[PDB]
């Protein structure tokens, strides 16, 4: 049924699309996942994009996918849309910004009007959909990969719609990507998932650099930042999750799945007081794990639930 | 024709209206 799980920008909601329509549910308590919208008015959501705890959400069907629809969910109206020459592979937004990102090109709207603003065009092909987007409305960066077969990243700035940076990341080409909170901090992985770097943004100087622990090769799905952006996951097609801690090598923590080769979405969220890392997998739960930020280990699973509510 | 300018206008109210937080 499922085709899509992602969390908002502050981890304060969980947006579920499936072949009948699309759910949220809140994340702010451990002992339900408390479904707070059901739509099944659109078929086949392979997107559903939420603007923090807002109303505004940003959505694509397969049955139309070079289609992106931009509605207030609560009211159920469609407010506007927006076709592209390609299928839309992925959609990320801030409070003054709202990114599409095609295989060779990346859209850049006002999300005040939805006018596009800037184009940028011939792109190292990105098929997987690979972009991060600041959630700061001061340090307001994209990036995106600037080449397809080196681990390069491009860094724009999408106020001032102008180049930042060009940071040569990883000698393989880009996994995953992810801003910190603040927009100052850039986490990076390769196709070889064996290092893991934060770069500082837009200055592009390597902050940290870690290892997971090492050993053969991985397909990195997931880096996400905590809030306070003092912790960083990782999560990969493999059974382990390791969480990092940005202090002045290693894993400062893990967890381990009951599952290896699931694709899978981590996000670091407070939840009642207590750090806690969240999975939402392609087997249909959401995990939660309690993180120890002072201690790190092996991290216990706290609750899983489905997905489907 | 200038119904672009009511349709902008409810546009942008609708869109600040759905991002209200």
């Amino acid at each position: 049924q499922l085709l899509f799980a992602n969390f908002n920008q502050d981890n304060t909601s969980l947006a579920v699309g499936s072949k009948s329509g699309y759910k949220f549910f809140s994340l702010s308590s451990v002992d339900k996942l408390e479904q707070i919208y059901e739509c099944t008015d659109t078929e086949d959501v392979c997107i559903v994009e939420r603007l923090f705890s807002s109303s505004l959400v940003a959505i694509v069907s397969l049955k139309a996918p070079r289609k992106l629809k931009v509605c207030h969910f609560k009211k159920g109206t469609e407010i506007c849309n927006y076709s592209y020459s390609n299928t839309i592979l992925a959609v990320k937004l801030n409070r003054q910004r709202l990114i599409v990102c095609l295989e060779e090109s990346l859209y850049i709207h006002n999300i005040r009007d939805m006018k596009v603003l800037h184009t940028i065009r011939e792109t190292p092909p990105n098929p997987a959909g690979l972009c991060a987007l600041s959630i700061n409305n001061d340090n307001c960066y994209l990036a995106y990969p600037g080449s397809a077969t080196i681990g390069e990243v491009q860094v724009f700035d999408t106020i001032n719609l102008r180049a930042a940076n060009m940071i040569p990341a990883h000698d393989s080409p880009l996994a995953a990507l992810a801003f910190d909170a603040s927009g100052t901090k850039l986490a990076t992985a390769s196709e070889k998932g064996t290092v893991i770097r934060v770069f500082s943004i837009p200055e592009g100087q390597k902050l940290f650099e870690f290892r997971r622990g090492v050993k053969r090769c991985v397909s990195i799905c997931s880096l996400a930042f905590s809030m306070d952006g003092m912790f960083l996951s990782a999560s990969s097609n493999t059974e382990t999750v390791h969480i990092f801690k940005l202090e002045t090598g290693r894993a400062f923590a893990t967890v381990r799945l009951p599952f290896c080769g699931h694709k899978n979405i981590c996000s670091l969220a407070t939840i009642q007081k207590i750090p806690r890392l969240l999975v939402g997998a392609a087997d249909g739960y959401l995990y939660m794990y309690n993180l120890d930020p002072q201690e790190g280990g092996e991290c216990a699973l706290m609750k899983q639930h489905r997905l489907d509510g | 024709e200038k119904d672009s300018r009511r349709r902008q206008a409810r546009l942008q109210k609708e869109l600040a209206e759905a991002a209200k937080e």
